[PDB]
RNA sequence: UACCUGGUUGAUCCUGCCAGUAGCAUAUGCUUGUCUCAAAGAUUAAGCCAUGCAUGUCUAAGUACGCACGGCCGGUACAGUGAAACUGCGAAUGGCUCAUUAAAUCAGUUAUGGUUCCUUUGGUCGCUCGCACUUGGAUAACUGUGGUAAUUCU
RNA sequence: UGGUGACUCUAGAUAACCUCGGGCCGAUCGCACGCCGGCGGCGACGACCCAUUCGAACGUCUGCCCUAUCAACUUUCGAUGGUAGUCGCCGUGCCUACCAUGGUGACCACGGGUGACGGGGAAUCAGGGUUCGAUUCCGGAGAGGGAGCCUGAGAAACGGCUACCACAUCCAAGGAAGGCAGCAGGCGCGCAAAUUACCCACUCCCGACCCGGGGAGGUAGUGACGAAAAAUAACAAUACAGGACUCUUUCGAGGCCCUGUAAUUGGAAUGAGUCCACUUUAAAUCCUUUAACGAGGAUCCAUUGGAGGGCAAGUCUGGUGCCAGCAGCCGCGGUAAUUCCAGCUCCAAUAGCGUAUAUUAAAGUUGCUGCAGUUAAAAAGCUCGUAGUUGGAUCUCUCUCGGCCGAAGCGUUUACUUUGAAAAAAUU
RNA sequence: CAAGACGGACCAGAGCGAAAGCAUUUGCCAAGAAUGUUUUCAUUAAUCAAGAACGAAAGUCGGAGGUUCGAAGACGAUCAG
RNA sequence: GAAACCAAAGUCUUUGGGUUCCGGGGGGAGUAUGGUUGCAAAGCUGAAACUUAAAGGAAUUGACGGAAGGGCACCACCAGG
């Protein structure tokens, strides 16, 4: 949920293995996925992706190179 | 909406609300109506001494506070309009650092001038990272010990060394009274973050604590926390928890005269009988050796990584017998397993749930939607407790605080907790499933015996027989029921009491019907091969092993999925039927799985550490 | 450097869009040894502001009775420097932001023969046929008595 | 009298008026002092007015983005004009009184919107164009919202005042005080943006002023916004590996041959750093200049994306096995995975390189240059018809006033072309 | 005998009309293209936002008449459905 | 000219006779809303949100016919042994 105007939106996690970085009610940046509004690859109706968690970026988490804070 | 005036209206009205939704959240701190704002001090180098900034902040009007060891002082000023009470801690201290820093509101570190800061205080910032950040502000000591020149490049050289823990801050230095002004009016208007697992109880801090023994002899008595409210409004008839020495009832509040107002003995409640909530955690109806013992623990996690569970069969015990309480699925995902099928005397000493997400719902929203009839937030009150042992009082004589919380109902009783959790990769000690390791699960100090899962969205969770450095588990254990969201904490005694961190997570739902299950896979080599029919030995010894264990799919590690015909031989020789032809190089096995539950040892009393140190 | 490439089919030739390609600008990720330039709370909220500063001013040349000073030489009206106060001038320039604003602003073009103008510069300054070898009354500065919780109040 | 292209101009004459809330005609200071009791040189302040400079203020002609699901708008409460006035610094419906019923519109009036302050200009770009311009220069507007004023040459001023509105500070509860869209700083908002530093030395401005003041401005700090240069190694000998040349049937052997690779050997040369001294500067810092120490690669070690096609560089090895995942698009994964994940090797750019969004070229897929409309998306069912757009051929310089020339008309009027003078600097 | 209907075969790669469309004889009505002209006017023209006539069948309002055919609606056959 | 085809669908990168209407990948959709005409049914004008990598146009073969013919063989048939 954006805090700007309160919309609902559905964003997908990029690599294999990071969702479990992202935890219930917490601070996402979330991007477009590339396209400009129409919906990228595999997945249907969903085109944003999460680019950092708790203002710490998943290539980090998933590169292991930085930890992340709650 | 159109109608350029109406576009503007529109926006001037959500500016409006979310400015009182803004001062409605400031007021709650610091201030006539609220209550005092709690500074944490850490300094991370062990360069840096803490009384060298301690009497540069402490300079306004001062109440010196003392302990055994700590010296922690109140500050009020009517210029800021400011109540402060700063309380100070030592990095490797885990105990004190992690049991205070979950109450106070703002955490200042102090960082050495020449390095980052210590490792001692960089597992303390790694633990208080995985715990949870009130709000941290960084500080440095040394930037006007030297001159000009070399100055300038040393703050380069900290921002250089800070952007790999702390993203990105300014680091605000304390050399004079002045400079100390400009960080007490920083800290006074700072983004409050939100720590919700503060929130959602009645938590308070003491600043007295007097002990009146009903009998000397039996060594419990009346317990005198006196303090402020910092959570909820706390109700009497729910139950007191204290952070290092567990839950338990609280018979009675007062309201004395405040010690320190802004501007400068009548009871509050006492429990009724029928209406206080009941103490029941249960249903009440029914040197060298170690070495060798790590290598041992070392192969088995190496034969344990790059074969899943690779057990090889004993050819003395009979086979059906050693794995007599195991059965065989298809498929791991689809085949249906009854949660209520076979259950030890244990789950019949727990307390289930119908529907958590209702009863979490209920709670919360009587939480927050219903005022209770207790004392508010801010009040400076004192707690009569009518059971508490005497040692407490000589802990508050030591140097380590006393917090207590007033808990949701239905926290005391015990369940089946499940921990979403990931390794520190400062740790690579291997650790077994039903090792004894310390949770330190969110103001719950106790050892238990987990079992690691994997972290996944379907019912059945294969058990993990070891920790792994890059797949988040989940940590299942009988534990003291907890609402979530929490942070939950792993420690082990590595050597001489020196608390090690492993890993950390957060508290996922709790329930029992989560079930663990433990594999075995049954290796064999097919020495046999026709098309599509195969003849394997040593995968079992007995005849009659086959004959029992026929409905069960055999797999291939070349992806190949088969069942067996017959058996032929007296000894293991097996007739199996393929979808393909196996290769030359090729192994069969077949999978075993079980139900496993974990182990029953809880104890909420914990040793207190040592100070850490890096070997 | 006036450029194209993959994707509908059993295959072809098309229409056709999607995708790639290069830029340029904001954000952000990861990394960063030297050196010279250098943008920087515009966008969202022309939303709110703790505290400090940002606008003052004297020459031989308006007014010196502050011993405030070293200091004349002594009845020497006023030796000098000069705080303060009156007086004169400035504070309408600068800085900041882009909310308004669609023939409005603004830009080139013309006009004031339809007007105002400190200052600066040059002119004019006994053209006037009607006590002056010096006119009057106050008021600050200072002395002294105060009020108010409080102000650059009096 | 004098003058404009044109006066109801300037000048002159006469009759009068000249406000008690009034118009000028020095009741001023300094500097040296001096000549036949009296006359005086230089400067400062002042002043009605004129002219000037700095402007301000109104007018003139031409030139704005999207919208018809905005086609009629204006005029009772001025809309368009006329006469007289009122106010105004003036010209005017600027306001009032009395008349007239006008004024604008398919050449798009009026209404809306704008994620609109306009321009100089920026990015791209063959040619045409498309997009942007909050933003340091110019012009405008506003200091939380509206309104009204004081003083002054100049303000409807807000680092001035008075009110109401909305916020908001100190109280002794009687009252008092506000205005960071100035410089630093905070909250808040956010994807998004720096120091509560130092100085008037430079640039200029203000004042009574060779002196004082200046968050204008300068200077350092944060700063991978963007831009320019530019290190992370060079040479020689060996030791192998190939390639050619010669001698050898070949295998093989040589070269004063070539090309690679070497935690191989040798020396020299250096800068990043630590540090003196000088210089720099308002005082510093930095750059520049000197002494001293400072380099063998097994570090004083370069990253970020990628290796299925587009699209450069592997059908290499191990793990997971249509799972996890990858992949802008086409697609891969269901066991020899060329695409996942590692290692090795390799490619691309290189102190930089990924992603997301906006916009541009590619897009002759917005077509003026320069698209299309039988069958792919598309020609109104048909004809009349106004505005609009478009439209056959045709026609080859002088008379008066002044010194062969200057003045005066030109010639039906324009479009077009060419020249000339005016057109801010910065940017180009 | 009466009632309303429709004008086949002739009927064509023909004809006319702006298109929709137009086929029994006779008269009237006012049109209309092409052809022929050493006629007349002399640029009056092409296409058209606005605006306007016509517009098959079906449909909808008022009347008349209803032969045939017939939406709807009513029968009967046909079957694991 | 993509070709089918076309004496215009030609005189089109060797691109400019005048003018009108109209299309911009496929769906949503000629839908909703608004205006207007209509007794009504309806007509004229007419979006967007969201959704997909194709939808489509001409021509060329035939895997396959549940399409039809022939023709072959004492490892098929007739006459037989």
């Amino acid at each position: 949920q954006l805090i700007k105007n309160g919309k609902k939106i559905t964003a997908f996690v990029p690599n294999d293995g990071c969702l479990n970085f992202i935890e219930e009610n917490d601070e996402v940046l979330v991007a477009g996925f590339g396209r400009k509004g129409h919906a990228v690859g595999d997945i249907p109706g969903v085109r944003f992706k999460v680019v950092k968690v708790a203002n710490v970026s998943l290539l980090a988490l998933y590169k292991g190179k930085k930890e992340r804070p709650r | 909406e159109l109608s350029r005036v109406d576009q503007r209206h529109r926006a001037s009205q959500l500016r409006k609300q979310k400015k009182e939704a803004v001062l409605a959240e400031k007021r709650q701190l610091g201030g006539k109506d609220g209550p005092p704002h709690q500074v944490l001090v850490v300094p991370l180098h062990s360069r840096i001494s803490l009384p060298e900034a301690m009497q540069l902040l402490q300079d306004g009007t001062v109440h010196l506070n003392e302990l055994g060891n700590t010296q922690n002082f109140m500050l009020l000023c009517p210029r800021l309009k400011h109540r402060w009470f700063f309380t100070s801690a030592r990095p490797g201290d885990l105990h004190v650092v992690l049991d205070m820093a979950k109450v106070a509101d703002t955490i200042l570190f102090l960082l050495d001038p020449l390095e980052g800061w210590d490792s001692t205080g960089d597992y303390c910032l790694s633990c208080l990272f995985a715990q949870g950040l009130p709000t941290y502000t960084l500080a440095v000591q040394g930037i006007s010990g030297l001159p000009l020149k070399k100055q300038i490049d040393t703050r380069k050289k900290l921002s250089k060394a800070v952007e790999k823990r702390f993203p990105h801050d300014k680091l605000l230095l304390l050399d004079t009274q002045q400079e100390a002004g400009m960080l007490l009016r920083q800290l006074a208007n700072q983004k409050q973050q939100h720590l919700a697992f503060r929130d959602r109880r009645a938590y308070l801090f003491a600043h007295a604590v007097d002990f009146v023994p009903s009998e000397e002899n039996n060594l419990v008595g009346t317990l005198k926390i006196s303090g402020y409210v910092r959570g909820q409004t706390l109700n009497v008839n729910r139950l007191l928890h204290i952070v290092g020495y567990g839950d338990f009832q609280m018979k009675q509040i007062d309201a004395p005269g405040d010690p320190f107002p802004l501007n400068p003995k009548v009871l509050m409640k006492a429990d009724p009988g029928r209406q206080e909530s009941l103490q029941a955690e249960v249903i009440p109806d029914p040197d060298e050796e170690a070495e060798a013992k790590m290598l041992e623990k070392y192969k088995q996690e190496r034969l344990e990584e790059m074969f899943p569970d690779e057990v090889d069969t004993p050819r003395d015990v009979a086979a059906r017998i050693r794995f007599q309480k195991y059965r065989g699925l298809k498929s791991f995902r689809t085949s249906p397993w009854d949660p209520k099928e076979n259950l030890p005397q244990d789950y019949a000493r727990i307390f289930q749930f119908q529907n958590f997400t209702n009863t979490r719902k209920s709670i919360f929203k009587e939480v927050e939607e219903k005022e209770v009839e207790g004392a508010e937030v801010g009040w400076y009150v004192t707690l009569h407790v009518s059971e508490v042992p005497v040692s407490v009082v000589e802990c508050f004589r030591q140097g380590t605080p006393l917090i207590a919380f007033s808990l949701l109902p239905h926290e005391q009783k015990m369940s089946v907790l499940n921990m979403v959790v990931r390794r520190d990769p400062g740790n690579t000690e291997p650790v077994k499933a039903k090792e004894e390791l310390i949770f330190h699960c969110g103001f719950r100090r106790f050892r238990a015996s987990p079992l690691f899962s994997q972290h996944t969205a379907a019912d059945k969770h294969k058990l993990q027989r070891f920790l792994t450095a890059d797949m988040a588990l989940v940590a299942t254990v009988y534990a003291p029921i907890t609402f979530p969201p929490a942070s939950v904490l792993l420690f082990k005694q590595k050597s001489n009491g020196m608390h090690s961190l492993i890993a950390t997570g957060h508290l996922m739902s709790v329930d029992p019907d989560r079930m663990v299950i433990k594999r075995v896979v049954l290796s064999g080599h097919p020495f046999k091969i026709f098309t599509k029919m195969a003849v394997v030995r040593y995968m079992f010894f007995n005849r009659e092993d086959v004959l029992w264990f026929k409905p069960v799919e055999l797999r291939t590690k070349w992806g190949r999925r088969g069942h067996i015909k017959e058996p032929l031989g007296t000894h293991g020789h097996m007739k199996c039927s393929f979808d393909g032809k196996l290769k030359s190089q090729d192994t069969v096995l077949m999978n075993l799985y079980k139900r496993v539950f974990p182990k029953w040892t809880y104890d909420p009393y914990v040793p207190e550490p040592v100070p850490w140190l890096k070997s």
